[PDB]
């Protein structure tokens, strides 16, 4: 959505003892950011954009 | 050419597939069924750069050590014996306070704070930097995004590498330390240049 | 009468040849105090680090109790001929002590006469380039005053570091604080070091280079 | 005329041996920016991300 300005992406595993928490800004809701987001924080969970 | 890629099909005009998934190039030479293609991350391009990026500073500090080679008389006569060479300039200090000051990183995000972490660290009396490879390796295997951030950065103004890229970029460009001392040097050099004419015209006047 | 005015020249010549050996060992002695401040500062910049273990700081405090040693080992060097050339007036004396590091040399700073005509301090007291700080230099923060040795603002780096601070909010903030201004004071000592360094720097280039221009002046007017 | 242009050698001696000292710093000048270069292109080629 374009009004929101902090996001988070709450992510649970069975192995994982503390949930991952992504923190994505106002201007981060491209897709492309939202995969620098999750392959950045190096949790293991790796996220990429596929064209069909 | 149709293909299926985990799942997600995939339709190009050649044989020669690019972005599924982005950043795999597949080449396609026939029909194949459930094949297995694993991409796993090697570090060895960045400790190479790493230890090529040691070597030639160890080098430079050669260099730098080198012209202030001194050599003391125990009698005292003095004579050339490669002790003068560059002693007393303050473009080698400048040059070597600046990126001894860049060694220590500024606005870095990564958990480290200087290259000891990585693994690059100095002998107190030599000054000179050494790796230890079984450390820095398991470095860049375990936490690789934070090395990335601590040397490389953002590229622009922050890290150790951009900044040291910066000054050493201000020194060399125009009105650097080391690019000032070569104006000014050059000036001083015509100006001693004059001094030789003159003292040539002082021996041609008194002879 | 050229022989004895030549033999005046020539005997202020040799003092100023002893001169310039002595700020070229001065030279060589603060490079290598410059390349330990610089370790001494990234291994502070380590131990700047908020979270770290007993045996991660006990060996920051051996590895800066040997910087110290070789710190000390560069000021209290010898000359060829025996004497300390950070003594000062006094050859003969000890410039620093190898435990508490006092100056014990001359007070009054060393005046060797480059010339007749132009006097200055050639020669410096080895207090200088440890035990002044400038003040064009940003003041620390955490206190007004500012202990001039380099010797002791490192060694209360290593008193904070030794005694172990884990365990009492209080103590780490004590102890951050420590830290924090032992590090900004390495700065100011670093910058008086370089400041040292460009006043000895001028004295044995352009100073020595305007004695050199002397000796021709006065040989022209001889001429 | 000997003696003076002997006279004229020893106090060009300070003057040649300074000129000598200045070629001897211009070619060190010359061989630290070629060593300083090189690390710059050291330090340009480690400022490169994709290695990691």
């Amino acid at each position: 959505d374009t009004s929101v300005t902090s996001r988070t992406i709450k992510i649970e595993q069975p192995g994982r003892k503390e949930p991952l928490e992504i923190k994505l800004d106002k201007g981060d809701t491209s897709m492309e950011a939202i995969r620098d987001a999750i392959n950045d924080a190096d949790s293991g969970i790796a996220a990429s954009i596929v064209k069909v | 050419a149709k293909l299926n890629v985990n799942g997600i099909d995939i339709e190009r005009q050649s044989n020669t597939v690019t972005d599924a998934p982005q950043g795999i190039t597949l080449t396609l030479t026939k029909k194949v069924t459930d094949a297995t293609v694993t991409v796993t991350k090697d570090d060895t391009k960045a400790k190479e750069a790493i230890k090529s990026w040691v070597d030639a500073y160890n080098s430079l500090v050669d260099t730098f050590s080198s012209l202030t080679k001194y050599t003391a008389v125990e009698p005292g006569e003095e004579a050339s014996d490669k002790n003068g060479a560059l002693l007393g300039d303050s473009v080698v200090r400048t040059i070597q306070t600046g990126i001894r000051a860049q060694f220590a990183n500024s606005g870095s995000n990564s958990a480290f704070k200087t290259m000891a972490e990585i693994g690059i660290t100095q002998d107190g009396t030599s000054g000179k930097l050494k790796i230890d490879d079984d450390k820095l390796t398991k470095v860049l295997k375990d936490n690789t995004a934070a090395a990335r951030e601590l040397l490389v950065g953002d590229g622009k103004e922050t890290g150790i590498t951009t900044k040291i890229a910066t000054e050493v970029k201000s020194y060399l460009a125009d009105d650097g330390i080391i690019d000032n001392a070569q104006d000014n040097v050059n000036a001083t050099l015509k100006s001693l240049t004059k001094q030789y004419l003159s003292v040539s015209n002082s021996i041609d006047e008194t002879v | 009468v050229l022989s004895q005015a030549q033999a005046q020249n020539s005997q202020y010549a040799l003092a100023r040849t002893f001169a310039t050996q002595k700020v070229s060992l001065e030279e060589s002695v603060l490079s290598q105090v410059t390349t330990a401040i610089q370790t001494a500062q990234e291994k502070i910049v380590y131990a700047g680090n908020g979270t770290l273990s007993d045996d991660d700081r006990a060996s920051l405090a051996t590895d800066l109790q040997g910087i110290r040693d070789q710190l000390m080992n560069l000021a209290n060097s010898t000359d060829g001929n025996g004497r300390y050339i950070f003594a000062g007036y006094k050859t003969e004396a000890a410039p620093f002590d190898q435990a508490t590091g006092g100056y014990h040399g001359g007070e009054k700073s060393v005046t060797q006469q480059v010339d007749s005509a132009r006097t200055m301090v050639i020669g410096h007291t080895g207090a200088q380039i440890f035990n002044s700080i400038t003040s064009n230099a940003v003041p620390e923060p955490d206190g007004s005053d500012s202990e001039k040795n380099l010797f002791v603002m490192l060694d209360t780096a290593i008193a904070a570091l030794k005694t172990p601070v884990e365990g009492n909010n209080v103590e780490k903030e004590k102890a951050a604080a420590a830290i924090d201004k032992t590090n900004r004071g390495l700065k100011n000592s670093l910058n008086n070091v370089l400041t040292v360094r460009a006043e000895l720097g001028t004295q044995l280039s352009e100073l020595s280079t305007l004695d050199s221009l002397g000796s021709d002046r006065a040989l022209g007017q001889k001429l | 005329l000997t003696d003076l242009t002997k006279n004229e050698k020893g106090r060009l001696t300070p003057i040649t041996k300074q000129q000598s000292a200045n070629s001897a710093k211009l070619t060190a000048y010359g061989t630290l920016k070629s060593a300083l270069e090189k690390f710059q292109t050291a330090n340009t080629a480690l400022n490169k991300a994709d290695l990691f």
